[PDB]
């Protein structure tokens, strides 16, 4: 058992290089790898070699530049790149520090060099941390750049996020899925399917992407990768981007649950989905309040919530047929 | 559960094909805190029953059925027993929650 | 100076703060929540209730109303001549003077002089960064808590349904395919014995909140940027908007609706200095309440001036029996 | 001027504001729910009772019938001569002249100029946005509180059945087959001394509300986009549109029912200045309230005078004693 | 001197430390998960919990409005006449008071001495260091767990939508391309029964952090650096400073919604040495643990006044009857 | 106690078609009974119908209406005279009135 132990820094940029150690195994093979959550180490288990590691590694590198050529000092409209990199310079320091892992390790030679952490990849991160009396100067934390590239490679393959522009604003909310207890690989790569590219919406009528609770329903209504959050324990971990008047900040850190959402989605598309999937999105462009109240409901099993957001939704344009309400009424036990 | 038929009359006051908008018994049997208010929020939307008749007979599709009455003992044999507000909600809240599905009436 | 006033309004037959649009049927009326004690554990208790915006609008119109027939209502903000909340929103920087004349949002003394709604409103300058915090608090309107206990539940919300004739010239009531808007909807009214509670800060009107003082000769000198007959023109017209606060304009639909006001009872404190908050109507045991608290506050060395309507208070303490709203104000205004 | 007018008036076996029924045969009453204060404890009741909309809509016909006969009455609206309520629905952007011709939507003043309905009822263009919000004030005609506490309720409904006999050329009633209408349905009437209360905002008749005054040398004044003659007609028929609403003219069902509609008493207050209104008859204790709220508004300098009917105002007040409402009106239409 | 109120409060119709919205049309007011438990099970309610920041705020708000009308007042910096209270920063090495006096920053007494809201809410030179810590602090403002227990369910948090029309010269409305400002958000109001508790150490005021004795006559005496008279002037006006504070003037929309504020019941101890905290009313059997460890700290030799409002806490225990806020501040004052 | 539904089946003759007898009035006094006396006067008008009915069944090809047995009378008046709180009244009242908007097949 190779066993890979993985840094630890900080329980979500850990968690991203840890959860991109998979598919970095995965492209270079090894077969029967787990993954034991220390809390935050987030070790690995497999029976993989360093070289065969190395591979996958590269393999997932060149991948990933080969989509970053795809557009264009090269700025591309990808996922690591500029779709969830709020600031400027990181697009084009992250292909750049990206081709240099590439260039190092594609000659047998362990890179030797450390970079800075966006806060991208951790948003515990930033550019000022008290040491005793103050802050520091440039940004403190710093990374080496073999666990930095795992972690990209883990955040653009696994991780989906939305970003939404409405003019010269920009809000992009991204969202992680942690297991608590224990993963085999096939879970893992499940949660993988999650992760869709390029979502940058913008328009106009599909300005319900605020309110990051909303927009992460919305896209999981659209995905059907796979029921395991019912029989396995998932949290999920999300933050926003918002680069208003290129005041690049976060404002929303709340952490959520996904088992009860996708149950509830499960138990509501299981009669129809013809009248399921329409009328989430008819809710949802319409009746904002109704949506908003739904989710909460979901989220706190209350009887209200779900008869507000109906009549909001009859208000203006939603059908709400027999069989959605039929399964909502079997929910309710 | 007798809960259909009763949720395809209630449906019979949101519709559009009955431009009448009877959204206020829709609130009182939703907002139902104890036995009494749920009750009559269920008689104010029954007694606009000859409401809907003449309003589908003089538009043209078939006139509405009213819920029929060997269930209607059935709803007070069981709510009488809902002390709680607790597990009466699980009812009182169902009943409006049956009144907005699709329940198609007139062709 | 600083006043506080709290007491209980019969109000009935009200769509005051509705929800539902003008085109959306079956308009709704705003619920609040509130926690009562039923003899039992706080329970909550859905209840049709009044924001303070509203009220924070109608004190507004009302001290524009008036402090135009004031000579110094040239001093005002065009928006403000119109009944417009709109104080300096987000994309300006030169605002327009009722006469026409621009004024610059750079310097709060100079935002307050040249205007006077927003220096007893106060004001956002977004775009400045400029600020003043409202002189004038109002709170919500609930129903009082032993009102809600004794009715247990009864909706207090009549839904009247009324529609228009809207009809072709030709005398043909026509479908949405013809031209005309005869459509259904209905309105929410509310009833019951509110209580209502507002504050207001006139003791530092005409003051910027950046320099408070002046320190001139080594004395607490308040920077009264205006002259003190416009400051008191401008208590007296803030005092005087109270008048048609308690008579049927603290609400919207009053075309067609209207609502039926009655003060019960109410008390009113004021000392020309810092003064605790009255408690507000919704609590049953609130006059008792109040009696200590102005009690202690008279005791504690504040020179506290009461006025009481029908209600004996404590009957022991200096407080005057004012028969109206309009004997209060004048009183207020008395002591200015 | 404005005008401020409370009191109670008794209707017996009135059907005014109903529902129409519309797909029943039982023509329901309006019903409102009214806080009553009760020896033991605030209780809330449901009584039938007209809505503001209505007597603002039989306001405006009466403003309309006496402003036909005036010269200057062309100025009005097809819809209006049609006494029809809905002013400048959605989609339109044009108004239909009384003589024919067609008034742009773009401008407020041109409106008020060449539509004195508009002037007065106010008006609402959502294609343009032209809002202008009504001078006349209309609440509802709720049943005063003592009569409740003096009849217990007794239901105050009655139920009377009519038929409708529908004789064809042989003379059958038919069996709903060959094309007969014979059917039975049913009428609600109610009765009560119900209160009432009105407000007549006449003092922004051909002044726009986007610019009331000019400024030219920094002396307020009225900005009236019409000839003062148009003016004084259009308040004389303000101010005449009260007698074909003391007399019997209020609610629907004037064929059938008719309803007595006998004034039982009244307060009102007119002053050129601004004045709060009065206490609405509803409540039992509202005449001592007048006289407290009318002696301190002249304790401020308000230049009011007050017409009672059937009220004595005590001796301090100085109130003129009219016996009907033809001399009430005339002594308004006076104070010009 | 060193005071602790610890009780439950009956508040609601409030949007109190809400998120903002700054760049969201939609503003949420706080929501926080909170355990309770629930007959033999552990679960988690989503309810508000008010911040103890905004608390501090304006029981710095009050202190510093208090503090005007006596003739004491001119030991105060420009700074916090505009509810600010920044106090300095890396930059900053002189403080300018509301005069406009210059005061330097080399030692703590002196800047104590021309200062009197950086010697109650504490500040920090990190220049130099010479930290010195807030001496009033303010814990959460959440519903108690007997109210969510009683609940349960129920949504608490009513969503209100308001707009803001701006026509044009005329009538004209505009919605995105007219160059007008017609915005339509929703506020979040909250309701409940909330628990709160607060420790203000009037004692060590006007005292120097780093020498709370002088000690040169063979009596450590306190090291009063600052003039008694105006240092019990202080004092008052620290304690008047709760005055707007169990009124309804904590948070923010006040304009617009103004809580409706009653204080339920509360438990508060006074005494001229230092004494522990009670308990945060957010816990439903708080008044045993008052009970307790008021009993255990009077047996540990602590002369403890302790002063009740609408709680029993045991007749064995010498509590004092309190009407209401300002009974006990009026019973506060006399030391 | 089984004699709601019986008492019901009479109330329903009072507002269904085939009997040309449109009673609404007395449905909405029987059904918003505050107190008992009203609610027993509002049981008293439907009953006044029972000839008015009775008679016209037979005359239409209509089976006879069922009248309501004495001992359903016995046994409101029971109900009534020991309730004497509006409280349950109300729900009491609700109940029987509920009966009288059926799909009763009265005429096969």
């Amino acid at each position: 058992f190779n066993e890979f132990k993985t840094p630890q820094i900080d329980p979500i940029f850990d968690l991203y290089v840890a959860y991109g150690y998979v598919v970095s195994l995965i492209r270079g093979g090894a077969k029967e790898a787990t993954l034991i959550p220390h809390g935050a180490s987030y070790l690995i288990q497999t029976d993989v070699s360093n070289e065969e590691f190395r591979h996958g590694l590269v393999d997932a590198l060149s991948s990933m530049l080969s989509l970053h050529i795809a557009l264009a000092k090269l700025v591309s409209d990808a996922d690591f790149s500029a779709g969830a990199n709020i600031n400027n310079v990181y697009w084009d320091s992250v292909p750049r520090n990206l081709e240099k892992l590439m260039k190092d390790l594609e000659k047998k030679r362990s890179v030797k060099g450390t970079a800075t952490i966006p806060i991208t990849l951790m948003p515990s991160a930033g550019k000022y941390m008290l040491k005793h009396f103050g802050v520091q100067g440039g940004n403190p934390i710093k990374v080496d750049l073999l666990n930095y590239a795992l972690a990209w490679v883990g955040f653009h393959y696994y991780t989906p996020y939305i970003k939404y522009a409405k003019g010269d604003t920009t809000w992009i909310h991204i969202y992680q899925i942690a297991p608590v207890e224990e993963v085999d690989m096939i879970s893992i790569l499940s949660l993988k399917d999650l992760k869709m590219h390029l979502p940058h919406y913008y328009e106009s009528n599909l300005d319900f992407l605020i309110n990051r609770r909303l927009a992460l329903l919305y896209h999981l209504l659209h995905s059907e990768a796979l029921e395991l959050f019912t029989e396995k324990e998932f949290v999920i971990h999300s933050y926003t981007l918002e680069r208003s008047g290129n005041n690049q900040a976060i404002r929303s850190f709340e952490e959520e649950e996904i088992g009860k959402l996708m149950d509830f989605l499960w138990k509501l598309k299981r009669r129809d989905f013809y009248h399921a999937i329409k009328f989430i999105d008819d809710l949802l462009k319409k009746a904002t309040e109704g949506a908003l109240a739904l989710i909460d409901a979901i989220m706190n099993e209350r009887l209200e919530g779900f008869y507000t957001a109906l009549k909001l939704g009859k208000k203006a344009g939603v059908v709400s047929s027999r069989e959605i309400v039929a399964a909502l009424e079997d929910i309710i036990c | 559960g007798w809960i259909r038929n009763i949720g395809r009359y209630l449906s019979y006051l949101v519709d559009d094909t009955f431009e009448e908008y009877a959204y206020d018994v829709v609130d009182g049997i939703a907002k139902a805190r104890t036995q009494e208010e749920l009750l009559e929020g269920v008689y104010k939307a029954l007694r606009l029953a000859p409401k809907l008749k003449k309003k589908a007979e003089s538009k043209g599709c078939p006139p509405p059925r009213i819920p029929s009455p060997e269930d209607i003992e059935a709803l007070e044999e069981k709510v009488e027993q809902l002390s709680n507000p607790k597990d009466l909600r699980k009812l009182a809240v169902s009943l409006a929650l049956w009144a907005f599905a699709s329940w198609n009436n007139c062709p | 100076m600083y006043v506080r006033i709290s007491g209980r309004i019969r109000l009935n037959a009200h769509s005051l703060n509705a929800q539902g649009g003008g085109g959306t049927n079956y308009i709704e009326i705003t619920k609040t929540k509130v926690t009562v004690r039923t003899e039992n554990g706080w329970t909550v208790v859905e209840v049709p209730a009044i924001t303070g915006n509203m009220l924070k609008h109608w004190h507004f119109v009302g001290f524009v109303d008036y402090f135009k027939t004031t000579p110094y209502g040239v001093n005002l903000t065009e928006r403000a001549l119109r009944y417009n909340g709109t104080r300096f929103g987000q994309g300006e920087t030169t605002a327009t003077k009722a006469n026409g004349a621009t004024v610059q949002l750079n310097d709060e003394a100079t935002i307050i002089k040249e205007l006077a709604d927003a220096d007893v409103h106060g004001f956002l300058a977004p775009k400045t960064g400029r600020r003043r915090v409202s002189l004038v608090k109002a709170s919500f309107i609930l129903p009082t808590e032993d009102f809600i206990k004794e009715v247990e539940g009864e909706r207090l919300i009549t839904a009247i349904k009324h529609n228009r004739v809207d009809v072709d010239e030709k005398g043909a009531i026509g479908s949405s395919k013809e031209g005309t808007a005869q459509m259904l909807f209905s309105r929410e009214y509310a009833t019951g014995l509110y209580g209502f509670s507002i504050v207001l800060d006139l003791g530092l009107v005409g003051i910027p909140q950046g320099l408070p003082v002046k320190f001139e000769e080594n004395q607490p000198r308040p920077n009264i940027v205006i002259d003190p007959n416009e400051r008191k023109a401008r208590i007296e017209s803030a005092l005087k908007a109270l008048i048609p606060m308690l008579s049927g304009y603290i609400g919207a639909n009053l075309a067609r609706s209207f609502p039926v006001f009655k003060v019960e009872e109410l008390v009113a404190i004021a000392s020309e200095g810092p003064i605790p908050a009255l408690v507000h109507g919704f609590y049953e045991d609130y006059i008792e309440a109040n009696r200590s608290i102005i009690k202690n506050a008279r005791a504690l060395g504040f020179n506290i001036e009461v006025f009481t309507y029908n209600v004996d208070l404590g009957e022991d303490i200096e407080a005057t029996k004012v028969s109206s709203v309009e004997e209060l104000v004048a009183n207020l205004v008395k002591m200015v």
